């Protein structure tokens, strides 16, 4: 059980780090479409 | 780039019929007088008083800068004269009053005043008359000769899409600078033309209410996938809570 | 065209097997003005503007409208229903771990 | 036993809370898009 138990607690971490990746990898798309958009290029 | 058009160009503006070119130009008129310079604006289908009131609902204030000897607006009609002598007038006023932007609204008003080789020598004459002396010249033209010689073109749009007419416009041309290459959508009120901010999404191209619509769906599929989360997230820990139950036992 | 200060368009058009009159302002200067192409109706009561399309596609006008409208319809039901099985079962299982800890 | 029952009821209310929250928003998204198509603007 014990066992049993070691391997949900690392499941829960891998989900975790799943979850901040695609944040993080969001966060840089939308950045990407909104630079290749943006009037920023003209100031 | 560097904060507009170069002083002395030709700028044309195109468009269909409510498109805008008569708004756009007059906030031009009104900007140069702003600044305490001198502007000429040429109507060949609107009177005086009654462009006045049509421009006063877009917050612009024309009849001060007409009261203020820093503006003249001067409108005749297509017919009124000929080819030689409307050329004749708009080059004698444009002398006198030594004006830093000249407005001609509309440019298509002539094309059946007389040939199509008479009516483009007739402003191929203006345009040149009023480059040669770093005049900015703001010439409306209707969509539906001489474009050529324009540094500056700017498209306006009406268009219908999902049962509305929304307004856009882009930069067709620009000589000597960089611009943005974007078709943004704008809208009129009290306030002048405000540009609405760009559209982002992985589709894109979407004006007035399908943006909104598109929005509402993004965050719903959104919010789908976040209880999609927890719920994995809270049945792995309910087996782990189970392991415990079971090791205490 | 160019003389005129407003101008309404109207349109009757073919959609679904069926004629559908509408009318838009095209222009209108010095006044601010509904950007909606609305649909209207005749009658022995003159013309009469039918009320706004909302809807996410938008843009259907007669028979479509009242078909979209019962398709939404449906759909809600629809999820109504699930929502329902879903709370019953959740309800079912806590029945059940009464019935357990009471014996 | 006990344990079980108390979690499906926290299961019980975060669907509610979902429930109630969908019909918010919903409600929130019918008015917009009912302004954007409304000639209230004119009155
Ligand atoms: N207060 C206002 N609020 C919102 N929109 C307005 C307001 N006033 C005017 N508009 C819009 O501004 C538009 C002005 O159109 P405009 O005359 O500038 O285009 P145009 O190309 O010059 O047309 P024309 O063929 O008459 O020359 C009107 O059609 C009207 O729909
Ligand atoms: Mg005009």
């Amino acid at each position: 059980l014990e066992a049993e138990l070691q391997a949900e607690e690392i499941a829960l971490k891998a989900l975790v780090e799943s979850e901040s990746a695609h944040e993080r990898q969001r966060l840089a798309d939308a950045d990407t479409l909104a630079r290749s958009r943006g009037n920023e290029r003209f100031a | 780039a560097g904060g507009g058009f170069f002083r002395g160009s030709s700028i044309l503006v195109s468009g269909v019929a409510g498109a805008g070119k008569s708004s756009l130009a007059a906030h031009f008129a009104a900007a140069a007088c702003a600044r305490g310079e001198r502007a000429m604006y040429f109507s060949f289908e609107e009177a005086a008083d009654q462009a006045v009131r049509n421009m006063r609902s877009l917050g612009l204030d024309l009849g001060r800068w007409r009261d203020a000897g820093l503006l003249r607006f001067m409108a005749t009609r297509p017919t009124f004269y000929s080819l030689e002598m409307h050329l004749a007038v708009i080059l004698r006023e444009v002398m006198r009053f030594e004006p830093s932007v000249v407005v001609l609204d509309p440019i298509s008003a002539f094309t059946e005043s007389g040939d199509r080789l008479e009516v483009q020598s007739m402003l191929l004459r203006i345009v040149d008359f009023l480059k040669n002396r770093g005049i900015t010249g703001i010439f409306t033209h209707l969509a539906h000769g001489l474009e050529e010689l324009m540094d500056g073109w700017v498209l306006m749009l009406n268009r219908e899409v999902n049962g509305e007419f929304n307004r856009e416009l882009y930069l067709l041309k620009a000589r000597g600078m960089a611009h943005s290459n974007q078709v943004r959508e704008f809208l009129m009120s009290d306030r002048g033309i405000s540009l609405l901010p760009p559209h982002l999404g992985e589709g894109g191209a979407l004006t007035g209410t399908a943006r909104k619509a598109e929005e509402a769906r993004l965050r719903r599929a959104e919010i789908e996938r976040q209880t999609e989360l927890g719920r994995l997230q809270q049945q792995i820990e309910q087996r782990r809570r189970r392991a415990r139950a079971q090791i205490e036992a």
